[PDB]
């Protein structure tokens, strides 16, 4: 649908090793090595032996007959309106046949063209003469097309995608034509109906891939652009903290435990000389209710961690300098119920938030390299207004603080 | 319309009809419309308080709001006589009564808690209904059970009165922030009731979390609080034939689904589609069976007691009693298949009702009746709060301290008038206690009230002269110690700047309190405070790699819904000019599956206090899937 990108010559990529010529998915009560659902060529996620990613693609050989390139069918259709009629057997060359069309394609393309409307399409067909005819059809990995296991009374249920039903069908049509070497005696070519339906089936398979792109394949990539779902993330309400530096904040017990769960378990396993599974059991107990022991490990972690224990605090919309700020975890709260982040009042103006019950997003940073790079967003670095180079009033004393200093000096 | 000339004030003089929710707001003429609409929203956002009190400064419509809000109290609509009492549980029971005039037979149900929605609910004071005995007549307008808002004479209170002073406490009271004494926070206590449903299928079993080896208890008992915030844990089995991991039955596992809540369960309702023999044979159902039997006993009893009434010739039965009797009879009858969500369910479904007294916590929002908003920043000991010293009012402690800056900007002057009125009233109370006979005390009271509200003064004189001397003495002591009633009607009947001026000038002895460590003199006066629904728990989110649909169904302790990073966030990060690090964080946290697995492993196997992660440069899983599909299409990227 109006997309321009490089085309692929399947013969160059064709591999005899990854060849799917068997339409039966199962052989002798096990997944067929040559079948459409083949553990041999695509692999199995459970066993490590597969060593094969989804990128693995199977191959099919349609020789000695060629089919129209599925992606280019609409472009050919606009140039040649009789393509649908010609391929089937029932203008002057109406219903000649696919093989006859293949031999006479250059004559037919010149015969059926719009001088003004389809000149651009005709030039593209001249550019891609080699890619018009397709001898090899790709079949994507069975890992992508799942078969959900279910029990059936007649037989164990095989779940298939709407496309998967088509896949086994497509292989069957070509299989019969090749088996016969001398059988046809030239008396009657019935191969054209088998090839004809196949073109539509592959085209609908191509349309299904478009629907598969709609079904969470390219869309999920667009979901990341719309919103990448970051694990190791938290949200907390903001409450004022006094008595700690501007960069340091107070983080709740539950927030730190989950965000630093894997960091915490490493310490617990080493200190008690216990297995990680056993260490997880202690972490589960601490999350349920406040225990001094887990608080002590967390207190040691924030004090001794290299680069400090730091995170990113963003108030959305993130439209201004200082909307995301690099901050430090100064203290961990000892009240399980208290789930409010303690921030300095000076940070508030840059963030643009208020202590009205709104929540700010917490993105912890772990790698020491990232901490230094993200420290360029720290409050101290933003003390200088980037517009003027002057001091930033957002980080200055606020209403309550100004009054005390004013009473002191004036 | 453009013309507002249609409104004529003389028509509405002496009438409060144009006010609705603002009928609960004193001195409403002085409060801005914005603050008033915020107050109207807050009234709906308010939560029930255990120790609610009638306001010291009241509009006199509050009690009416209690009467016409039928959700909080049960009032009889006819004279009744107690026929019998039947118990399902110690906490929940039913009382069968007969109208002494009509003869119609009705029933009343008693339970400790009322569920509203989500976690919101309130406890019941069931003293009267428990007091009622067999062959005891229930009068026409008696209140059988009431909410904590209503008092002995059914006066209505939606908040508690707390001593307030406008003071700058270490800058903690910044913007809308409040600091509270621990006792005052004890006064702001709410109830929370939760209904949690555990569904156990035929092959599913409940772990022995609450029981020993001899006695199998997989869930708390009717009088027992939840332990470790786990009500029960369900283990799903494909077949249940082996039952071989008996030692693993007591233990808990990651695969097992745990249900989380906190509080005392007060009622359990079990709906069973399983044959009794299957429950009896297997030990793990024993606890369930007992409670099931308990229900059955109750049901059978009611049928036996009421069968003659229902099928008898008189048949003077209420529709409510008829439907209850029919439901119990349905339970006892065989071949009753219970359905949930229009489908027959395997095993049984249990509903737990859990009641917990929730205290005030940091981040909770409490406010007054004048549109002001406040967030509880700190809870501090009573001694740490401003305490006036070396006076007749010595040792008075401030329950709440509020930000002084911006009070006039808010356009809600009435809160100050309430505080000041209760402060001058404190002076009047101490003056009455200090000297005079009872007659002198009532005279001072009448003088102050005439200065505030004349109608209240006349009615107060009627009440005082009506009381006998013993009753008068009790009323006087109550006024001295508990507080002083002051009536400030919302629009017509309120005091103003000039009237407060007269109050201060006539009582020349009244001046600000000088507190212990405060150079500035302060005013400490009682303000009505209400607790709002908002709490920090509602919006809390925490995520670790491994929407939270379990949390909504109580299968997860807290929400694990991930935070979303977008183009704006990526640009703000790109301010650093280190795009590679942003891509590393994005791929390790989200985009790249291999990198995220590596990050987890490195975090758990690396140095505890040193975290340096090396992430492989590999195509993302999304990239692999995209490359596979495009090659099937026949298209490949060139000159990337």
């Amino acid at each position: 649908m109006g997309k321009k990108l490089s085309l692929i010559d399947f013969n160059e990529i064709y591999n005899e090793e990854n060849l799917i010529t068997r339409a039966n998915p199962i052989e002798n009560h096990e997944f067929s090595d040559d079948g459409i659902y083949s553990e041999r060529i695509f692999g199995s996620y459970n066993e490590d032996d597969d060593d094969k990613d989804i990128d693995t693609i199977g191959w099919i050989n349609i020789e000695p007959y060629y089919i129209i390139n599925p992606i280019l069918f609409t472009i050919i259709k606009k140039c040649i309106p009789s393509i649908n009629k010609i391929i089937n057997y029932q203008g002057e060359d109406d219903y000649i046949g696919l093989v006859k069309f293949k031999d006479n394609f250059d004559d037919l393309l010149e015969k059926y063209t719009d001088k003004k409307k389809y000149q651009k399409e005709y030039d593209f067909l001249i550019e891609n003469h080699d890619k018009i005819f397709i001898n090899k059809l790709p079949v994507f990995s069975h890992k992508l097309r799942p078969a959900t296991l279910l029990t059936g009374s007649k037989g164990k249920v095989l779940a298939f995608d709407e496309i998967n039903n088509y896949y086994n069908f497509v292989i069957e049509y070509i299989n019969q034509i090749n088996e016969g070497v001398v059988s046809d005696d030239s008396i009657d070519l019935l191969l054209l109906p088998l090839l004809y339906n196949m073109q539509f089936y592959a085209n609908n398979i191509l349309t299904r891939i478009i629907s598969e792109y709609l079904r969470g394949k390219k869309g999920f990539l667009r979901k990341n652009i719309m919103g990448s779902r970051i694990n190791f993330s938290a949200r907390n309400v903001i409450t004022p903290l006094i008595g700690h530096p501007i960069d340091e904040v107070a983080m709740p017990y539950k927030t730190f435990a989950e965000l630093y769960k894997f960091q915490l378990i490493n310490l617990i396993s080493k200190v008690k000389g216990i297995n990680y599974n056993e260490a997880l059991k202690f972490w589960e107990k601490g999350i349920l209710g406040f225990n001094q022991e887990l608080y002590n490990y967390m207190e040691e972690l924030i004090t001794k961690t290299k680069g400090g224990c730091t995170f990113l605090l963003n108030r959305n919309p993130t439209i201004s300098i200082g909307s995301i700020l690099y901050l430090k975890i100064g203290l961990i709260k000892k009240d399980y119920k208290d789930l409010t982040l303690g921030i300095s009042n000076n940070l508030l103006s840059a963030l643009s938030g208020d202590y009205d019950g709104d929540v700010l997003n917490i993105i912890p940073v772990f790698d020491n390299k990232m901490k230094e790079h993200f420290s360029l967003l720290s409050p101290q670095n933003f003390l200088v207004d980037r517009n003027n180079g002057r001091f930033n009033g957002d980080f200055d004393l606020q209403k309550d603080q100004i009054l005390g200093i004013f009473i002191l000096n004036n | 319309m453009d013309d507002i000339s249609v409104i004529k004030n003389e028509d509405y003089e002496g009438s409060h009809r144009f006010l609705a929710e603002e009928l609960l707001m004193p001195n409403a003429n002085k409060t801005d419309g914005n603050r008033s609409t915020m107050f109207c929203s807050h009234l709906a956002q308010a939560v029930t308080l255990q120790k609610a009190e009638p306001p010291l400064v009241y509009t006199n419509f509050e009690n009416q709001v209690g009467k016409y809000s039928t959700a909080g109290y049960r009032k009889a609509n006819s004279n009744y006589k107690v026929i019998e009492k039947i118990y399902k549980n110690d906490y929940n029971y039913v009382l069968i009564v007969q109208d002494q005039e009509t003869g119609e037979y009705t029933l009343f149900e008693r339970a400790e808690c009322e569920f509203l929605t989500e976690h919101y609910g309130f406890q019941w004071d069931n003293d009267k209904i428990d007091s009622l005995k067999k062959d005891d007549t229930i009068e026409k307008d008696t209140v059988l059970y009431k909410n904590t808002c209503y008092d002995e004479n059914m006066n209505f209170g939606y908040g508690v009165n707390l001593n307030a002073a406008y003071f700058s406490y270490k800058n903690e009271t910044l913007e809308d922030a409040i600091v509270i004494s621990e006792s005052a926070a004890k006064k702001l206590g709410t109830f929370s009731v939760n209904k949690v449903k555990v569904s156990v299928n035929t092959n599913d079993i409940l772990l022995n979390l609450y029981g020993d080896n001899e006695n199998y208890k997989g869930f708390p008992d009717i009088g027992e609080h939840i332990k470790n915030q786990i009500i029960a844990s369900r283990r799903r089995f494909d077949y249940n034939t082996a039952l071989y991991e008996l030692k693993n039955l007591n233990e808990m596992r990651d695969s097992d689904t745990p249900f989380f809540a906190d509080g005392k369960i007060v009622d359990i309702e079990i709906f069973s589609n399983v044959p009794e023999e299957e429950l009896k044979v297997q030990k793990y159902n024993e606890q369930v069976l007992y409670y099931i039997n308990k229900q059955k006993e109750f049901s059978n009893n009611v049928y036996q007691k009421l069968k003659k009434i229902v099928e008898g010739k008189d048949n003077n039965v209420s529709d409510k009693l008829l439907h209850f009797y029919n439901n119990c009879k349905m339970r006892i009858d065989e071949n009753i298949s219970y359905t949930y969500q229009n489908s027959k369910f395997s095993g049984f479904i249990m509903e737990f009702t859990i009641l917990e007294e929730e205290p005030l916590n940091k981040g909770s929002k409490i406010t007054g009746r004048y549109g002001n908003k406040g967030v509880i920043s700190k809870i501090l000991p009573d001694d740490q709060m401003p305490t006036v010293a070396e006076g007749r009012f010595k040792g008075l402690k401030a329950d709440i301290c509020l930000n002084p800056l911006g009070v006039f900007n808010r356009l809600n002057p009435s809160q100050l008038i309430e505080q000041e009125l209760n402060w001058i009233a404190k002076f009047i109370r101490k003056d009455m206690e200090e000297a005079g006979s009872n007659e002198e005390k009532v005279s001072i009271l009448l003088d102050f009230l005439n200065r505030v509200n004349k109608e209240e003064t006349e009615l107060m004189e009627e009440f005082i002269n009506s009381l006998n001397k013993t009753e008068l003495e009790e009323f006087l002591n109550d006024i001295i110690e508990n507080g002083i009633p002051i009536c400030q009607k919302p629009f017509f009947g309120n005091i103003g700047l000039d009237e407060l001026w007269e109050l201060y000038n006539h009582y020349d002895h009244i001046d600000y309190f000088k507190c212990e460590g405060i150079s500035t003199p302060l005013i400490i006066g009682e303000i009505y405070m209400v607790r709002l629904k908002h709490e920090p728990h509602s919006k809390f989110s925490a995520r670790s790699t491994s929407k939270s649909k379990n949390f909504k169904e109580h299968k997860d302790l807290y929400s694990k819904t991930p935070v979303r990073i977008g183009n704006m966030e990526i640009s703000n990060l790109s301010l650093t000019n280190e795009m590679g690090s942003i891509m590393d964080m994005l791929n390790s946290y989200s985009n790249n599956e291999t990198n995220r697995r590596e990050l987890i492993m490195q975090l758990l196997t690396g140095n505890p206090f040193d975290t340096n992660i090396d992430l492989s440069d590999v195509e993302s899983g999304t990239s692999k899937i995209l490359k596979s599909l495009f090659t099937c299409l026949g298209l490949s990227i060139d000159d990337v």
